[PDB]
């Protein structure tokens, strides 16, 4: 890989300075590159990896849905035959989209996961298989799609196992687990009560577990919770 | 869209 | 090129469908594609054509300047020695902006420009290549800086020139142009009466002009109007 | 900044 010959410090300060720069490409070829040593990561070199992907894999996923809706305009009744052009470039943004998610799914598997024994870690990992495996679905419309689906609810289900076992109802990382595959269940199993009903419940038990949480613990917690609450009222 | 993290 | 395969139309409509997806990167080569078919552009190719390579490199410029500022905060008294990865990361973003202003003029040389016969179009890409002269002043350093701000200040005053034969003083082009050798006078070359001076007697022909003209191109002409106003606030 | 267009 093109980051083979840079040190890891040095990929991680640069990473750093990728996102306040607001370079996410950058971010993530970099955190690639360290995650690419072969050391487990922190959990602020976690934090790092995530952020650089989401972002652009987000940016990614916005362009998909614009042409998406362009594309299904087209196909309507009325509308004016434009060429392949639409579909072309819908199937480029796709394409280039699913390359990123195979990318950070071939981190995980090669080998963050099994290296990873702390919850936290395992947790973390974990969550991310499913949202990459999430995003795949978003755009699957052939003979995997099914597969793709139970792959991300497969990850989101073992996240979850860890998650109730080893961490408290507040702890950060669980409640963003549930949060996510919370939206799982709404927009790609087709199942908007279980969607519901792991919100609420998340939202309830963290609630009930506030009182042991420093001002900061709180702050972190409490943040989560409004996006499960949001999503609560978005849905009902 | 709804949220996620 | 690897646009070489695709028809002149699709990449037009193409670079139509990037912008709306806000793909700005694939806009721009897919512009760059279009102008190597050789043909002379339309005013409309050429607005795709200057939002394209101006979001990417407007975007390589913020992030310029992020790192360029940590980097002198890195060389104050009392800064920690962290070692030479900011300036490379400074460096890396610095040659992808220099590339990019490199392939806008190498366009513009190749042929834009001496196929440009008509005022409209002569003007647009001299201040285009005023411009990209300007981002590559804004970054320079060594021998060459002093004949890339010429090159840039050549440009602009070649289109000033025929821009005041040519057009009416309201031209949104005309308009335009003034305002960007305006900002060249006061960043670039150290001139911030020239700057005031060109912003201010720009905006004056303008108004007096402004009596000619329909409601559509009234907007158009006092939308960059108040810019020159905005630059006068700012520097007055 | 100032404004370019
Ligand atoms: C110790 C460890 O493994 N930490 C990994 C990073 C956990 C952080 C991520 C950022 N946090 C957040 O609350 C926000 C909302 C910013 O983003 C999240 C991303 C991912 C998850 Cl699983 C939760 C939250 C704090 C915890
Ligand atoms: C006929 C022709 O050659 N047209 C080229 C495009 C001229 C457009 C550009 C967009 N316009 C503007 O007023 C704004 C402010 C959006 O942006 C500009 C970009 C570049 C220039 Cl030179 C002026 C304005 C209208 C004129
Ligand atoms: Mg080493
Ligand atoms: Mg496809
Ligand atoms: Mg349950
Ligand atoms: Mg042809
Ligand atoms: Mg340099
Ligand atoms: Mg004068």
């Amino acid at each position: 890989g093109a980051m083979g010959s840079m040190e890891r410090a040095s990929l991680i300060q640069k990473a750093k300075l990728a996102e306040q720069a607001e370079r996410y490409e950058d971010m993530a070829a970099f955190m690639k590159g360290a995650v690419e040593k072969g050391e487990e990561l922190s959990c602020e070199e976690r934090n790092l990896l995530s952020v650089a992907y989401k972002n652009v894999v987000g940016g990614q996923r916005a362009a998909w849905r614009v042409l998406s809706s362009i594309e299904q305009k087209s196909n309507e009744e009325g509308s004016e035959e434009k060429g392949p052009e639409v579909r072309e470039y819908r199937e480029k943004v796709e394409t280039e989209l699913q390359g990123v998610c195979d990318t950070v799914l071939g981190l995980l598997d090669s080998h963050l996961i099994k290296e990873a024994g702390d919850a936290e870690s395992r947790v973390f990992y974990l969550k991310m298989k499913g949202d990459y495996y999430r995003y795949l679905a978003e755009v699957a419309t052939g003979d995997d799609k099914k597969r793709i689906i139970d792959s991300a609810r497969s990850a989101y289900q073992e996240a979850m196992d860890i998650s109730k076992k080893e961490m408290p109802p507040t702890n950060p990382i669980r409640l963003g687990l549930a949060l996510n595959f919370s939206v799982f269940h709404y927009e790609i199993a087709n199942s908007p009560e279980e969607a519901i009903s792991l919100a609420k419940t998340t939202f309830d038990e963290a609630m009930a577990d506030l009182h042991t949480l420093s001002e900061d613990s709180y702050k972190d917690s409490t943040l989560i919770m409004q996006l499960l609450r949001d999503n609560l009222t978005l849905w009902t | 869209f709804p949220a996620t993290v």
